[PDB]
């Protein structure tokens, strides 16, 4: 054996044997000597670490706990997805959804399947994310998320053609409720809203710290408790898979911000001035569905756990 | 009525996605214009596949448990003393700083192209396509990685890919179409790359494997070639679907078929080199191979696209002619500047040039056969020939200028111009065009002969360069393989 | 005397060896080709406490013996190699 | 012409002001394959022609068997593809040889090895 | 008041069975008792391992999938090729022949055994261990499948097994542990088989393998580890547990010991010539096999039973002397017989022969050298021996009585009685031994060479023995390797 | 395609797999399956049985020319089988675990726990009759196709009685207090004395053919359907509904075994009319006792009507191998 | 003896009356492990013990350097171990050399090769 690991892995590390984590996912990216200027973008070159004003020595102090690569990833969604399946099959075939009245079934089409639009603009986002962030344990972390993002509107989907037995007519509905109905108008505009941010850390914060940071506690937590009372319990089996990747994303989330956060006082006032302009537009997106449902202390009991978490990197929330 | 395949597939992408109200739809998408394409009609999007997430995660992982546990028992049985001459791990070092950083690549302009298109289902396609590209890069990495530990040249790929004279040639390739805007993206590498052009690349390096000992490599070609499928139905219906969403987006498309193709071709000829050269046991001659996967394969492709007023490629004739010599005039290039090379070069065995004639009967013998009679001699007489001298590169695709015309494969295709009072140099009439049609854009190439001249590569001297800058260990990953530490321990392995 | 647990000669049992030697500073570890021999005098011991923080996840014991023959009493709860 | 998002225009990388007080120059020698492409040359451009056959030219192609038979110099000379009878006392720059031209240099009766072109 | 895990687990297993009412007991388990073996008390066994279906079916699910993999890969690229020569392959002839049988009988045995035993714990550990062996069994099959396509001798494995003369080792071997009963399976298999012995008989096969470049076996090996460990605490717990349960049971199982001990030697005598001659590339020899993993470990845990009042196997002596003996002895054996086995002989390398004077530094040079001297010299003469007349076998282990006295190697060991007006003949006093205790068993012992001259294997030459009944294909599958089709094979690579 | 290098071999199969299916290759479960076993020259009589040898097709009165001709139509060979049944596991995994945490049973009355208790986890202990019955059949079974049949039935015997000891477990949190009054109704309560003798009886039954028809077809022939077809959907009527969940691995293994069970009386049934007698005669023996044994759990939950229809769905069943038994 | 669960008492396989009127007979030859183990031989009981010498014992020894000036019949035998005289005209079993009887012949001066009974 000349060689434990390639170059690259043996200065960051050492020269030992190294993970599969390490060799899949550090100093793999094209870096310099760039051949051409973006023809779509004038301030950058291809592969710029300065699309984000956040700056960092290393990015690759950004690394996941969860230790995925692409293999590792697929592994452990492949179990959940089996896991999701189980439950879909079974409310399907003992008429879980389809006995519902008419009236649960349109809470679970008016509350809860138009997420599926927001998991769309979270997946774009993350797309956006991978394709600007400069190193492999960053970009990768998004593309991951981001294929998740679809893959859980593709369940919120699929409770809905489990309701109108796969017609589509109560996603036409749902639809509309999102596209109409004045309680998810402040989420819709925030979503489009999202799209338009240049600055792929900006937009990390918004989508998978601040957005998500009370949409997932306060939907598939506290909304989901509620469904009881409603008549809808049975749905909390389709909506495992998320609860589940909700607690797994806290992992590489919490670690991508106290790495940033902690790096430099400049990065935590880029943070807080970009948490001061969007925490209280998440939160104000979600008021309206939470008072349709659980009640606003529910939204207030979310803020709380945000506010918290941010406080574990030296920022700050209300 | 219960959805339809299509339609229920639909409603679980498409549907997902809405007209916006807050926001402009050309600000959520800024880049579908300033290309000169133009798209009618997203709703007539056609999927090129139609897995869902589940599905996806479930196929995949399948697939990498078996992947992996392949990839562990190789390592554990040091399968890399079963492969046919430790020559061949020169193909892998190639590989490995040449190819595998055009699939992280491919990766970052996929996950981009999947935030830039407005139809919803372009996007999945383009994003199922970008994790795929990472998982390539990444099991690429894995697959290699017992092979590092035991060889040289491998050690320091993406270091290399950005530095290295010769893996300029793949980095500009893939700079350009990064650069470009999201349909001549999706042309370029969609199409041109990953359709018209895959077997060329694909078929030589995991065949190549298979016929030399290789598991490690085989194994990942036979996991890939379901992911492969799905790029190639991809690349094939997106540019139909181009071609048919207006008039005006035919000459558009045609100029970048035209540029791709060769482009893709002048990137090909490493992969030439690498199939003819540097595999002992031979799967089939460059030639053989040309004619198969472009000739005949590019030739019905090309027949079912003349209904939409496409042409076969320009300069086609001209790739098709240079089978008889490209893989010879590139092994001999490499032959004298491997001083500064991170694999091995060598005098093929009598037995290879035999095999040459008999694939190449109206040109090894005639051009060939002579190089490496002397070259044979010089070495014998301690004179093994290395050119100290950097050659002219073209402004373009960037590989040495030493090709050769049509029908004259002993004058040298040179072209040259002067561009805002400058001048540049092309290795064809193929590169040429291509440069007049957008000046802007190459007059920027970092070609590596003139950095390293610049001062811009760490040395005032070739091999410091090579040392310092490239990494290269001279005596180690550098020079001939006979009498290459490679040599030695593969000598002793046996 | 000796007890003893051969392993994979694996990516796996790479972890799994470093566990067995950074909780039994007095076994010896030897190698035959595609194989791990960790030897050591009256007892060894994984502890999950060990395995659990070197691989950034939970990380049970009946999952080791995708991986490991053996050698003397067997005490599982912890996984020990006992005389 | 480049479609850009903007005004899609960069100084040349490769201007003659980014080497440092030298020029580059091609140098093609036809019929010595050997030498696999014309040659790139970091040359001074107060350099004389002969100057540059004695010093740098005649060395670069040392070691082509006719390399010692060949005069350079009095073979049929091409600058940027147009016919030239170089002036040996005259520096490169005073006779426009400038920054990236390319000297084609064939030597008639020295047609390389093997009636190949090598 | 919550469960701890062994409470749970013997919920989930003991829990499930009950006191009869409508039965007696002993019609239930009517096998427990013939033997001797007092069993106070069956809730005092230790559960040796703590599986329940679902993690057994998970686990061992995720380790079929990568070992399928791994055989469907070493088969798309022909890794048959990657072996460090064909003489190598006549190991795994040997190994199909004569072990993966053994593989079967055990899954045979355990699924008995995991029926009537009363106690409910030791049933599903028997119950696994035969599932296990089952595994081991079609693994086996499937491991050594592309093997048998290239190579000869693979081809008629359990066909040979019931018939060949130097298989009936093996067969009779494990004949006499299921024709006993219950706990002598279980002390015999379990015990000195799986525990005691388990590694002379695996690892040379299984290093040898990976010494070898035979991805297939190894991997195999590499994946059957885990069953092994719990094949191993079976076997101690099992023996503690017996012992324990009643003092009356130890001189009992002492013979046990000491009888399956002795024949488990004669068994690995197979073993030995293998790891010393079959292996190209060598790995340990067969004399530090025996020393290691005999003579220190089995030292070893023999003194942990001292507190039961056990003492180490009887002719113990006998079996660490003969290690310096074994595999050049069975060798020449082999050699001499080879027109009748279903794989290949030869003289070793000059270099492999230097490697055992090293390795048999006061045997090897006075013994053994000179034979292949000898044997060498007539081969090059046109006069390759063949041993054409039959050997005595041993009554008990059905070896040829090719073993020597300790400490005179020159004269071989040799016994004899008469029983019932009949003589009965011995390659060894441990043997000897085995039939005096149990006539009654032995004397029904099917010994090949005396049922070819009963003629009753459908031959009256051993030539046509060979052809029509052992299914040995004269010319291809017998004889030196030297001139074999698998040497012309081999050699055109 | 991809192009490898593809050599010569001697032969494709083993010799016994070519005897019996041509020189061709051969599949994964035909290799692992077929004529692996010893079948002559055995060396000792059995020290536990004067009547038959090691390995001897006799120890059951059926005959069949081939054993082979009984086949799996699953092909399980050990990895198909772990593959199937880890997959099976893990979805019941992802059911106990929802109703333990969403305290699904812990909520019921403690009257629709004692249904559950007294109706359900009993069942384990018939389970255990199972498991036993089948490891005797693997032992005496000749043919590896059908041995290897009935070592994965019991063992599936196994994890099935240890998905239902689990149910009770859930219901007491862990103490193994419901395990324990459970036990007693098996034991003590009238409603299980015909089911609880009925196993005892079919642990002595010494023709393992008999014995498999018996446990296989006959008693899980009418009690798979009773209890997890027909006492399942009485359940919800109860307000038991959230223990569907938790018997899904059983309705999945029914309709599964059906397929190598019906397989096997077909085969065999179908070999001669020797065959069929005994197999008829040993049915009016023994179908009666089963219907019996399962009267008295239909009786105290869904009602005899239950019975009666997995009668009927048994009758069919044996229609189809030319047999008869007291159903529609 | 056996424990079994009936009376467990069975035939010997390798009675005489199996062998159709021919009788086993073992020879061991000392000092020649050429041969690895003593012969299993088949014989008439009728035959003399001259003839078992010239028609079976010395074709099987035949391989080994010692048996052409072996004189078997006027070596030392052993019958079942006890001293032995053979008669060169009497009928095998006529002298007492039954059924799976073992011959032991000691060849005096003729002791195998290389001084390892070979
Ligand atoms: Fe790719
Ligand atoms: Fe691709
Ligand atoms: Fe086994
Ligand atoms: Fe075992
Ligand atoms: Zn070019
Ligand atoms: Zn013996």
């Amino acid at each position: 054996p000349i060689r434990h690991t390639y170059g690259h892995i043996a200065r960051r590390f050492g020269d030992k044997p190294a993970t599969r984590y390490q060799e899949a996912s550090y100093d793999i990216e094209a870096k310099t000597n760039f051949h051409y200027r973006p023809q779509w973008d004038s301030e950058h070159t291809l592969n710029d670490p300065t699309r984000t004003a956040i700056r960092m020595e290393d990015w690759c102090a950004v690394s996941d706990p969860r230790q995925f690569y692409y293999g590792a990833y697929v592994g452990n969604r492949a179990k959940m997805q089996e896991s999701a399946e189980t439950s879909f099959g079974f409310c399907e075939k003992r008429n879980l959804l389809t006995r519902l009245s008419e009236e649960t079934q349109k809470q679970l089409l008016r509350l809860l399947v138009p997420l599926r639009h927001v998991e769309l603009g979270a997946n774009m986002n993350n797309a956006k994310i991978a394709g600007d962030a400069t190193a492999t344990t960053v970009s990768q972390m998004h593309i991951y998320t981001g294929m998740d993002r679809l893959g859980i509107g593709q369940y919120l989907s699929r409770i809905a053609l489990m309701i109108d037995g796969s017609t589509g007519a109560a996603l036409d509905e749902s639809k509309a409720y999102w596209m109409d109905d004045e309680m998810w108008q402040p989420m819709r505009k925030l979503v489009e809203d999202t799209l338009v941010v240049d600055d792929w850390f900006e937009l990390t914060l918004v989508q998978n710290i601040l957005i998500d940071g009370m949409m997932y506690p306060l939907v598939y937590d506290k909304m989901d408790q509620w469904f009881e009372s409603q008549g809808a319990e049975d749905v909390s089996m389709l909506t495992e898979f998320m609860r589940d990747w909700y607690k797994e994303s806290l992992r590489w989330t919490n670690a991508m911000m106290k790495a940033v956060a902690g790096e430099s006082e400049t990065n935590r006032e880029l943070l807080q001035k970009w948490i001061d302009h969007w925490e209280p537009q998440a939160y104000e997106a979600l008021k309206p569905l939470a008072e349709a449902s659980v009640g606003i202390d529910g939204l207030n009991e979310a803020r709380a756990e945000l506010s918290a978490r941010l406080k574990k990197f030296e920022l700050q929330s209300r | 009525k219960k959805l339809n395949l299509k339609d229920k597939y639909q409603y679980l992408t498409r549907d997902m996605a809405w007209e916006p109200t807050y926001q402009d739809k050309k600000d959520i998408f800024p880049e579908e214009d300033f290309e000169g394409i133009k798209i009618t009609d997203w709703s007539q999007w056609e999927d090129p596949f139609r897995l869902t997430m589940d599905a996806y995660w479930k196929y995949q992982a399948e697939k990498e448990k078996k992947l992996y546990a392949i990839f562990d028992a190789f390592a554990q049985n040091n399968g890399h003393q079963n492969i046919s001459d430790a020559r061949y791990v020169n193909a892998l070092k190639l590989f490995i700083s040449g190819i595998s950083p055009l699939e992280h690549a491919a990766f970052q302009g996929y996950s981009k192209v999947g935030r830039q298109f407005s139809g919803a289902g372009a996007r999945v396609a383009c994003q199922m396509q970008a994790i795929d590209e990472l998982r390539h890069s990444q099991t690429q990495q894995h697959a290699m990685s017992h092979y590092n530990k035991h060889f040289n040249g491998l050690h320091d790929g993406p270091h290399m890919h950005d530095r290295v004279w010769y893996l300029s040639v793949p980095k500009s390739f893939f700079d350009d179409a990064r650069s470009a805007g999201p349909f001549e993206f999706l042309t370029a590498i969609s199409f041109s790359f990953e359709y018209v052009l895959t077997n060329l690349l694909f078929v030589p390096f995991m065949s190549g494997a298979a016929y030399n000992g290789d598991m490690a490599t085989v194994t990942f070609g036979f996991s890939a070639q379901s992911d492969e499928a799905r790029h190639m139905t991809l690349g094939l219906e997106v540019i139909k679907f181009i071609l048919e969403q207006h008039e005006d987006n035919v000459p558009i498309v045609q100029r970048w078929i035209d540029k791709w193709f060769w482009r893709g071709f002048r990137l090909l000829s490493l992969v030439s080199m690498m199939m003819d050269y540097m595999l002992p046991n031979k799967v089939m001659s460059w030639s053989e191979a040309w004619e198969v996967y472009y000739e005949q394969n590019g030739g019905a492709l090309f027949k079912d696209l003349e209904r939409y007023g496409i042409r076969p490629p320009k300069y086609q004739d001209v790739a098709n002619d240079a089978k008889h010599h490209l893989s010879h005039q590139l092994w001999t290039t490499f032959y004298q500047y491997c001083q500064a090379t991170n694999f091995h070069t060598w005098i093929p065995e009598k037995e290879e040039m035999d095999w040459m004639s008999e694939k190449y009967p109206d040109t090894f013998d005639k051009y060939y056969r002579p190089r490496y009679e002397y070259l044979a001699k010089e070495a014998a007489a301690g004179r093994r020939f290395y050119n100290n001298t950097l050659p002219q590169l073209c402004q373009v695709c960037q590989i040495p200028t030493i090709f050769t015309e049509k029908d004259a494969p002993t004058m040298l295709s040179h072209r040259q111009i002067e561009h805002e009072g400058e001048r540049y140099h092309f290795c064809s009439d193929g590169c040429c065009d291509i440069f007049k049609h957008e000046p802007e854009k190459y007059i920027q190439a970092w070609l590596p002969v003139h950095q390293i001249y610049q001062g811009n590569c760490e040395g005032g001297d070739l091999e410091t360069v090579v040392q310092k800058y490239y990494h290269i260990n001279i005596g180690e990953d550098n020079f001939d393989y006979v009498g290459s530490p490679d040599q030695k321990h593969w000598l002793s392995i046996k | 005397q000796l007890v003893f647990i051969v392993f994979q000669d694996n990516d796996d049992s790479r972890y799994l060896a470093e566990a067995v030697m950074e909780d039994n500073p007095d076994a010896e570890m030897q190698h035959q080709p595609a194989m791990i021999r960790i030897q050591a005098e009256k007892r060894l011991v994984i502890n999950r406490e060990t395995m659990e923080e070197k691989l950034g996840r939970d990380w049970d014991v009946q999952e080791m013996l995708i991986n490991v023959s053996i050698a003397g009493n067997v005490d599982e709860d912890h996984f020990i190699l006992e005389w | 012409s480049v479609n850009a998002l903007y005004d899609y225009k960069f100084e040349p990388k490769d201007k003659v002001e980014n080497f440092h007080g030298m020029q580059l120059l091609y140098v093609y020698w036809p019929d010595h394959l050997l030498f696999c492409a014309p040659f790139a040359l970091l040359v001074q451009p107060g350099m004389t022609f002969s100057a540059l056959v004695d010093e740098i030219l005649k060395p670069a192609t040392a070691a082509h068997p006719d390399s010692a038979k060949a005069d350079f110099l009095n073979a049929e000379w091409l600058l940027n593809d147009e016919p030239f009878t170089p002036k040996a006392d005259a520096s490169l720059k005073e006779q426009g040889i400038d920054h990236k031209s390319m000297l084609t240099v064939t030597t008639p009766g020295l047609k390389g090895m093997a009636n190949a072109g090598y």
